RNA sequence: UUUGGCAUAGUUCC
DNA sequence: AAGAACAGAAACAACGGGCGGAACTATGCCGGACGT
DNA sequence: ACGTCCGCCCGTTGTTTCTGTTCTT
């Protein structure tokens, strides 16, 4: 009650506090609905201006104002946004034994034939042996596709966007010529594989005969053909759908229609699209998240707000908490008063008879088999900090003689005795003020363990299906593991990829400029593209991953980062009058 | 600030008399050796004592001569060598003290 | 060799009726027998769908080339 | 330790083997997975005070369309290259009929030597290349796209079947990392190979300027 | 650097007025008081307090060279609104800078020096009180703090 | 059947 | 074994431009003194 | 009765500093 937890519903009414305490809270909402709307305008007016000018030429290529190549295929594809619909792949989770039996089509049993199949069709397959290469084929065709699917997406994820509903075609097909499921068909195999063949023919993103455009072409329609192989297979059209003779017709007709209207018309204005698109989500819009994150990725800094580095383990590590923990020390910084208790400056000129009473046994050893100055510098390391890390006062001990060389001089108890005592002497330019510069330097530089400016490390298990490892096993399936995953504060990517027993190919930040300056371009642009990805479904809402591509494309097309600032936009080597409009208008038309 | 490593070197040459050469032999192996820094065979003599001295009151001197050859070749210096001498004899006396040969 | 698509896209469609419909305003034959039509919008579309309005659409590529369609070869979608 | 010395600097010989095979110089598979013990049998176990000295590990490996046309990997013992450093390589290079050669560098180059790397370009080519760098391989990370280079004939022919200009094409700086793992000058064109969510696959280009 | 960091923090003084900062000591003796004793007197109340004590120090290492009223009336007026090309005006600027401008609340006669030291000195007490994390700092929204 | 502007304040809607 | 002049690269400090979209009412103000 | 004088971020550019080269003695 006292913190403002409010036991009463609206119907039984608040107390005095309670209403207080509401008030206090709707004050919140109010100033963030006021507040957010500025920036949100800001952000969208930005992204317009940036993309304003890319189209779709007749070329079918996306160029801005310049003729200057953003992407071959507006969308990787060719295809526009508002025609395509969800799907699944159906050929990429099954495992091998279920994907055999569900692909295969066993012409060999014959008694699923008969009950199939008509007989006049049976027999022929039965007699036949062109036949049966060609569904033999048909097969491995299959397995090369889903090898390939597997490839594209790991993690297991069927769900996917393609132009042309085929099961929901398949299902129109058979409501509108009456076919009846419970009898025998007269579809023969060899006609469903050769007019799938036939009909991928007709749809040509990437016109020519070049092997460059052929190229081009297989690599435009790659999935949804993989799809269309996947649906129209001969067993499944046998066992599931048994169409007939001019209901497949009909439905080659079908698809051919539908995916050639869902087409990207030349003359569109991608950029503007793509800019409202991303623009629009953001009035409804231990990281940042929302309208600040997607300000920093836009104008990109180099110095983040929250700057943080996903780290993934090889091996054991990844497993057992042993290594985890003992990577965890090897990642986090730490210097001396991290770990010490205690220190202080002292005046004992004796060897022998020391002001303090506790050093004086190993004291009196390390002196009796042997100028110096009679100052000292004795520290005191807490006992619980020393014992966390793993630590050895060997190796303190070795790291201040690398530090400051042999002209100190250094004697150190053991953590036998229950006080950890360490000793430094010296073996204008007066001793005290030397000295207090000496515990000063040697408590805020000594940089024990640890990587610079890698502040605090975390270590937790993961929670999600993208930041756990999946793996395909002997059988053909997909099965998530639950590795150690490290989450740090600070950014500093190339000493963490070079450690040992650390994952050098899934290890990310989230630092633009930093991936930039590590591992170039092309990963700078997978890598925003991910980054905005992440900060838009956070919500749960959805973008189409057209408008993505096509804003990073933009962002990152020339060689070097583009902030969608006054500074990028001016970079660009177009007329002065295209500037000029946009957060500098007499300094670009005076300079020009 | 790098300024630090310039003042310290200098407070340390205002810390000159030349550096004291190597002088050879003694039981201790490679005895006659300048190799290992600022060490001496004296120093050597009492660290090979040492190790003596503890693995008698334990229990003979090739094996204090192994102990003080093994840590003089692993250690940096010859002063961090004796200090880990006197490390593996206070550990002797851990030994000694749970009756350990 | 013409590569352009042989469809005509939506945006060739809306110029095209607007200025045909501008055209037969501006009292010009028509190309079809009205069956009782008035409005030059209504009678453009109807050309449209006989593929009888007289216009050849100029494209052109961004390397400078160009392409004359007619609207009686393109391909009409919608 | 000497530990960790040998691992970096078997790290670093990997590193480049994997970065000549990629050039297409002639590296076998025996020198390209060679393990952490083989590497410390062949060439000392032991650094500091060991026969690997960073010297002795210069590779020198011909290219496979012209054994003529050959690479040093050169390892100076120096944490800080100089003018006199980089004029005995060149000497080197010059005496044994070499062209191009990388150099390994502990820490860093001065910018003078630097300028003296430059100048030299028509003569000889050399690329520095940090300690730190090659630890990894950034051509194995997952956010890398394959990356082709592509000879003068393929991109006339590329140029003449999209109607292209050099200039309308995507750019990529001759600063880049994978640029400088390829070695590639201004003028060539690289071919990025990556798969797509929307397609299946993509194949991008980019102008090295 | 050596020295900054051997110092750690210093305690400095914004006078209205007056071009840039001063360091406390200066306007201490400059209200007219020598001995460090006396100083301690005006800001640390408790002398039993060693972790103070250490922590006013580093300000004090500044009177090493200023130890005199008309010394630090120098260096105080030499940064006026229009620095003099005498030194008599400049020194009788600092005066009246001291007896008009800083803390007028307190007071403005000839002898309000004796509690504008006391004054200064509870500003300074604080500021060590709240670099010692022993009173919680204000909040500028408390409406206590607000006409 | 002819045409003032600058500033400040309040309010409506996302 | 020493010394000087020059030059390339970098740390810190100061300066300048940038900051949502529409719409509707009202009220005050647009320079001051002077006498030949 | 007119006419004269009087609140926060981050891209540029400067200043200053710190090492490397080459010639000479």
């Amino acid at each position: 009650e006292s913190r403002g937890f409010v036991e009463n519903s609206y119907l039984a009414g608040l107390t005095p506090t309670e209403f207080f305490f509401h008030a206090m809270g709707g004050r919140e909402g109010l100033i963030d609905t006021a507040v957010k709307t500025a920036e949100t305008g800001y952000i969208q007016r930005r992204l317009i201006k940036s993309m304003e000018s890319v189209m779709v030429k007749y070329d079918a290529t996306v160029r801005n104002s310049i003729n200057q190549v953003v992407q071959l295929r507006y969308g990787e594809d060719g295809l526009a946004g508002e025609s395509v619909e969800f799907q699944n792949l159906a050929t990429l989770k099954p495992s091998n034994k279920a994907f055999e039996k569900k692909f295969r089509f066993d012409y060999t049993n014959e008694r699923a034939l008969r009950r199939t199949l008509q007989e006049d069709l049976v027999k022929d397959v039965l007699s036949n042996a062109h036949i049966q290469n060609e569904l033999e084929r048909e097969f491995e065709r299959m397995r090369e596709d889903r090898e390939v699917l597997r490839v594209i997406f790991p993690t297991g994820d069927s769900k996917v966007v393609l132009p042309c509903n085929l099961l929901r075609m398949i299902w129109n097909a058979q409501k509108i010529f009456h076919i009846n499921p419970r009898l025998p068909s007269d579809l023969h195999p060899i006609k469903v594989v050769e007019g799938v063949k036939e009909l991928s023919k007709k749809l040509v993103i990437v016109n020519g005969d070049d092997p460059l455009s052929r190229q081009a072409q297989e690599n435009a329609t790659l999935l949804f053909n993989i799809h269309l192989r996947s649906t129209l297979c001969s067993r499944r059209m046998a066992e599931e759908f048994r169409l007939s003779g001019e209901a497949f017709d009909w439905l080659l007709g079908e698809i051919e229609s539908k995916f050639n209207q869902a087409i990207a018309h030349p003359g569109e204005m991608v950029g503007a699209l793509a800019a409202q698109s991303l623009g629009e989500p953001a009035t409804q819009m231990n990281v940042t998240l929302g309208v600040p994150r997607l300000k920093e990725l836009i104008n990109i800094s180099k110095k983040p707000k929250t700057p943080s580095l996903t780290v993934f383990l090889l091996g054991q590590s990844a497993r057992d908490a042993e290594r985890a923990k003992d990577i965890l020390c090897r990642l986090e910084h730490t210097t001396l008063r991290k770990v010490t208790a205690n220190t202080a400056i002292y005046y004992d000129p004796n060897p022998q008879s020391t002001v303090v009473a506790e050093d004086q046994e190993w004291v009196n050893v390390y002196y009796e088999m042997p100028r110096i100055s009679p100052w000292l510098l004795r520290v005191e390391l807490d006992r619980k900090h020393m014992t966390d890390r793993k630590l050895t006062m060997e190796q303190i001990a070795e790291k201040i003689n690398a530090g400051f060389g042999d002209d100190l001089n250094c004697i150190f108890n053991d953590d036998n005795a229950e006080k950890l005592v360490l000793r430094i002497r010296i073996m204008k330019m007066d001793d005290d003020v030397f000295l207090r510069c000496i515990e000063s330097n040697m408590l805020t530089d000594m940089t024990l363990q640890g990587i610079e400016q890698i502040s605090k490390v975390y270590m937790h298990l993961p929670q999600t299906d993208n930041k756990k490892k999946i793996i395909i096993t002997e059988d053909g399936e997909f099965k998530a593991l639950q590795e150690w995953i490290l989450e740090t504060d600070g950014v500093s990517l190339m000493r963490v990829l070079s450690e040992k027993d650390v994952d050098p190919v899934r290890t990310t930040s989230n630092d633009i400029v930093e991936i930039f300056t590590v591992l170039g371009i092309e990963a700078v642009r997978k890598a925003l593209e991910r980054e905005l990805y992440h900060v838009i479904s956070f919500d749960g809402s959805y973008v189409n991953y057209r408008h993505l591509a096509l804003l990073c494309d933009t962002m990152t097309c020339r060689g070097h980062l583009m902030a969608i600032t006054r500074h990028g936009v001016n970079r660009q080597d177009t007329g002065p009058l295209m500037k000029c409009s946009f957060e500098e208008t007499v300094d670009v038309l005076m300079e020009a | 600030k790098r300024e630090w490593n310039l003042f310290y070197q200098k407070q340390m040459q205002l810390r000159d008399p030349k550096i004291e050469e190597f002088v050879p032999p003694c039981p201790l192996k490679e005895a006659s050796s300048r190799r290992i820094p600022r060490l001496t065979v004296k120093a050597r003599e009492h660290c090979l004592r040492l190790l003596e001295e503890a693995l008698s009151s334990n229990r003979l001197r090739a094996k204090a001569v192994e102990l003080e050859h093994e840590t003089f070749r692993n250690a940096k210096v010859a002063n961090l060598y004796k200090a880990s001498v006197l490390k593996k004899v206070a550990d002797i006396h851990r030994a000694s003290k749970d009756g350990q040969p | 060799k013409r590569i352009t698509t042989p469809y005509m896209t939506k945006y060739e469609r809306a110029r095209v009726l607007g200025t045909r419909a501008l055209q037969i305003a501006m009292c010009a034959p028509v190309m079809v027998e009205l069956e009782g039509e008035t409005d030059p919008l209504l009678i453009a579309m109807k050309e449209l769908k006989a593929r009888k309005i007289p216009i050849i659409i100029r494209r052109y590529l961004p390397d400078g080339s160009y392409e004359d369609w007619g609207v009686d070869e393109l391909i009409i979608t919608d | 330790d000497d530990e960790e010395e040998t691992y970096r600097l078997w790290k670093i010989r990997k590193t480049i083997m994997q970065l000549c095979h990629d050039r297409g110089y002639l590296v076998t598979q025996d020198g390209l997975d060679q393990t952490l013990e083989e590497f410390k049998a062949q060439f000392g176990g032991k650094p500091s005070e060991g026969r690997p000295r960073r010297t002795d590990l210069t590779v020198l490996v011909a290219h496979n369309d012209d054994p003529t046309d050959q690479m040093f990997v050169f390892f100076p013992e120096e944490p800080k290259v100089g003018i006199k450093t980089i004029k005995v390589y060149c000497q080197r290079m010059q005496e044994e009929n070499i062209t191009r050669a990388l150099i390994v560098v502990q820490q860093g180059m001065t910018p003078s030597a630097k300028q003296s790397l430059v100048d030299m370009a028509p003569k000889y080519i050399l690329e520095q290349f940090l300690q730190q760098e090659l630890l990894i391989n950034i051509t194995e990370h997952e956010l890398v796209p394959e990356h082709v280079v592509m000879t003068k004939e393929e991109v006339t022919e590329l140029l003449a079947r999209y109607k292209l200009r050099e200039n309308q094409l995507p750019r990529i700086q001759a600063g880049d990392p994978v640029a400088r793992y390829f070695g590639i000058k201004r003028g060539q064109v690289v071919k990025i190979i990556r798969p797509s969510e929307t397609a299946g696959r993509y194949i991008t280009y980019r102008l090295v300027q | 650097g050596a020295k900054k960091s051997a110092i750690g923090q210093r305690i400095v003084a914004t006078l209205p007025y007056i071009k840039q900062e001063v360091p406390i000591i200066i306007v201490f003796r400059a209200l007219g008081f020598v001995s460090d004793r006396d100083i301690l007197e005006h800001i640390i109340y408790d002398f039993e307090d060693p972790e103070m004590m250490e922590m006013v120090k580093p300000s004090l290492d500044e009177a090493f060279v200023i130890q005199e009223q008309n010394v630090a009336l120098n260096f105080i007026g030499s940064r006026g609104a229009k620095p003099g090309v005498t030194k008599e005006k400049r020194i009788k600027y600092a005066k009246e800078v001291l007896q008009k401008e800083m803390l007028p609340h307190v007071g403005v006669s000839d002898f309000c020096e004796t509690k504008k030291a006391y004054f200064l000195g509870y500003m300074v007490h604080r500021l060590l009180l709240a670099a010692l994390g022993r009173r919680e700092l204000d909040d500028r929204d408390h409406y206590g703090n607000k006409r």
